[PDB]
């Protein structure tokens, strides 16, 4: 409640300049940023408190209940945990691109993508004897062929197959 | 022409106005853009040779 | 209109390979589509020569290219394994044996 | 389907492929046009997690990161070219077939009216033509003005509502005061 | 899918001229084709029946 600015935040030491004259800091949107102490002439930068959003990883609930949760960009350890925290603040935290992911092991193994993280992290629900898993993401298997000279490679049998496809042509008319 | 049409010649609208934050300037680069793609629309269908 | 009535040469545009009919079903707001394709199977790998000389002068194959089994050689198609005995009427003469790289040395047949 | 990787030793038959094939000495792995694309192209916040004005969007404006990381997009475009430069266009109906250079651009004069004799005969000079062309469109690239207009204006505009965005806070709107807080 | 998976018959699709092949780059938020084409030059006129 410096001299009426009320406010939240947490307040640090910064090296400003500010004139004598000048004793407030501001930025677009009119957020005070800075703010001189009006007793010991000590300027201070103020900055918002951790926030941010939270996601639920889970697979159907017809096949189980496990879930596990992702903080969006908290770096784990920083705050992770100050009811429906009763997540053991642990279990296998692991770190990503994305955020913090609380409930999954991290297999070195790779597999195909089935719920889509970020960054290139996906997690599933292989039996092993159920868990959630959060592999890294597998593009193929990688193959090789043997470019020379003098080499051709030409079929002998072929096949015929049948694919589908669907698509949309029209939309309900609606009057209002 | 956004202050214009919206007031016709009393400043004490503009000053009104301007606190409404930048809203013509929206308008203003929409209608420019939608003005530059119609001319280059009528470019590469003929210009070819 | 491009697929159904009429074959369709765009890669990877009606099926993946290369495309053969199509039968349109409905469906409610919508429509499905039955692409028929023909896929390729099954491999084995040869040795080849761009070109063959038989008497200063080479000999490009007509359509085809130029397989060997071991000892003989043959033209073939590029899509289905079916060699043929060289001869003249596989073959068209352009050049004097000197300045294609790979020609390999052969005999065609004379009907 | 598969990630082809390319093969060990590079020859064929004149064509210098060294121009867009990944270079492993750079540590990302891409080749020197694409190291070029990159450099040329600037971007202000990517997504990364960082705990002046990408750090002021805390009004509940965030960015989520790609789910494809630009790592693995390389490794696409790696395959994709030893595909179409060993196996020719058979990979995109089934498995992949060997068919050296020369016979598949063989092919395609054959393709377009031109019988195949042709290249059999200049194949020196075609070669040649093609990597003094390679080697011209780097410079060209490089030494351009402003080549990538499209891409850097898809960048610029979302950076621009953005701040618009933020900027609107700051409005009066016909009230006392634009802070929520004083009033 | 159509040019650099195989040849390309439409014309002025892929390049200014008879195609030949294509070869993809990636970009920040985009793709860069390099499309190799086919051009003559060079001219002499003749009779004809
Ligand atoms: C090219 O591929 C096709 C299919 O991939 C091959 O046709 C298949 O040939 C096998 C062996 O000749 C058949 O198996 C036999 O099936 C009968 C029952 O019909 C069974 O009594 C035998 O003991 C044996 O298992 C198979 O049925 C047949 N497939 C079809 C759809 O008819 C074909 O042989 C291949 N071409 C070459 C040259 O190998
Ligand atoms: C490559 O292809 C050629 C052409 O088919 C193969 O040569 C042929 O081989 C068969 C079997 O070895 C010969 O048939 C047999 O000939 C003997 C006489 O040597 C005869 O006593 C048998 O009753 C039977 O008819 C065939 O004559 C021969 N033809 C030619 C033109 O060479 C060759 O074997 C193939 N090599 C490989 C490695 O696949
Ligand atoms: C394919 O093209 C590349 C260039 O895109 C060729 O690499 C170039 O090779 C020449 C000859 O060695 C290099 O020139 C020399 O480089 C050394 C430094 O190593 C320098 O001290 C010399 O004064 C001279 O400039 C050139 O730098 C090099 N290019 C790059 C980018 O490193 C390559 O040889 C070509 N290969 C084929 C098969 O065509
Ligand atoms: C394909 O042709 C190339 C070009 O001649 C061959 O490359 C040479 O191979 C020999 C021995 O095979 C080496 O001693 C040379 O050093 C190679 N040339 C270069 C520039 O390095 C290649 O070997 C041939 N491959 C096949 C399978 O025949
Ligand atoms: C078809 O390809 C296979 C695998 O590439 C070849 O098998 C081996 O090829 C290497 C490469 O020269 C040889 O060193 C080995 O001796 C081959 N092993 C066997 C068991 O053949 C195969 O030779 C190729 N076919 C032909 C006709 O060359
Ligand atoms: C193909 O056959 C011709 C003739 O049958 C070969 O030409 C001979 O080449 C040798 C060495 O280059 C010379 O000493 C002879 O005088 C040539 N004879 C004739 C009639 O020209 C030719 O070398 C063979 N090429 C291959 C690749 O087998
Ligand atoms: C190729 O075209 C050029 C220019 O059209 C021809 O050159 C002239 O053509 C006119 C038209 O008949 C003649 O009256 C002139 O006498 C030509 N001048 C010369 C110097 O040739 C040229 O003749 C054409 N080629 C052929 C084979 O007719
Ligand atoms: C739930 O899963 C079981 C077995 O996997 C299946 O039989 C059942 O139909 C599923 N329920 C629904 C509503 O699909
Ligand atoms: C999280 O914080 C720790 C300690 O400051 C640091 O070592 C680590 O690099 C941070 N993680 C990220 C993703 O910035
Ligand atoms: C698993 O991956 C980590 C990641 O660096 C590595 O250090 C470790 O050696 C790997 N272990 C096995 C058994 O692959």
């Amino acid at each position: 409640n410096f001299n009426g600015l009320t406010g939240t935040g947490v307040l640090t030491e910064s090296n400003k300049k500010f004139l004598p004259f000048q004793q407030f800091g501001r930025d677009i949107a009119d957020t005070t940023d800075a703010v001189r102490d009006p007793q010991t002439l000590e300027i201070l930068d103020i900055t918002p408190c951790s926030f941010g959003g939270v996601s639920v990883i889970t697979p159907g609930t017809n096949t189980s209940n496990q879930v596990a949760v992702l903080y969006q960009g908290v770096n784990c350890t920083e705050v992770p945990v100050a009811t429906w925290r009763v997540y053991s603040t642990g279990s296998n935290v692991f770190q990503t691109r994305a955020g913090c992911l609380i409930g999954a092991e991290y297999v070195n193994n790779s597999y195909e993508c089935d719920i889509p993280i970020g960054a290139g992290i996906c997690a599933s629900y292989q039996t092993q004897s159920q868990s959630i898993i959060a592999y890294t993401m597998s593009l193929g298997a990688e193959n090789s062929v043997a470019y020379s000279n003098n080499s051709i490679a030409i079929p002998t049998n072929f096949t015929i197959s049948v694919t589908t496809e669907i698509l949309p042509v029209s939309m309900t008319k609606t009057s209002v | 022409d956004c202050t214009m049409y919206i007031c016709g010649d009393s400043t004490e609208c503009s000053n009104l106005l301007l606190q409404y934050g930048s809203f013509c300037t929206q308008l203003k680069r929409a209608l420019t853009g939608i003005a530059v793609e119609q001319d280059k629309n009528t470019q590469e269908v003929f210009a070819q040779v | 209109s491009e697929c159904v009535l009429g074959q369709s040469k765009r890669v990877d545009f009606c099926g993946k390979g290369y495309h053969l009919m199509s039968f349109p079903q409905s469906a409610p707001h919508g429509v499905v589509f039955l692409h028929v394709t023909y896929v390729p199977a099954q491999e084995k790998n040869f040795t080849t020569a761009p070109a063959i000389c038989h008497d200063g002068k080479a000999h490009f194959p007509r359509e085809g290219v130029f397989v060997s089994n071991g000892t003989h050689w043959f033209v073939t198609q590029r899509n289905f394994y079916e060699p043929q005995i060289i001869t003249t009427d596989n073959t068209f003469v352009s050049g004097n044996c000197d300045v294609v790289i790979g020609i390999v040395n052969n005999t065609v047949y004379d009907p | 389907k598969q990630i082809y990787k390319t093969p060990p030793i590079k020859y064929f038959g004149g064509f210098n492929f060294s121009q867009i094939l990944p270079d492993p000495s750079k540590p990302s792995k891409r080749s020197p046009i694409e190291d070029l694309l990159f450099n040329k192209v600037t971007l202000a916040d990517a997504g990364f997690i960082k705990q002046l004005i990408c750090a002021q969007k805390f009004n509940g404006l965030t960015v989520l990161p790609p789910l494809l990381t630009d790592e693995m997009i390389a490794q696409y475009t790696s395959a994709l070219l030893a595909g179409t430069i060993t196996s020719g266009w058979t990979f995109g109906a089934g498995p992949a077939l060997q068919i050296p250079f020369p016979m598949q651009m063989a092919y395609r004069f054959n393709g377009i009216g031109v019988t195949q004799n042709v290249l059999y005969e200049n194949q020196k000079l075609i070669a040649n033509q093609f990597n003094s062309a390679i080697g011209k469109i780097q410079d060209s690239l490089s030494s351009t003005p402003s080549a990538l207009g499209k891409l850097q204006d898809v960048v610029n505009h979302n950076a621009q509502a953005l701040n618009t965005l933020v900027k609107q806070l700051s409005s009066k709107f016909g009230a006392i005061s634009s802070v929520l807080n004083d009033i």
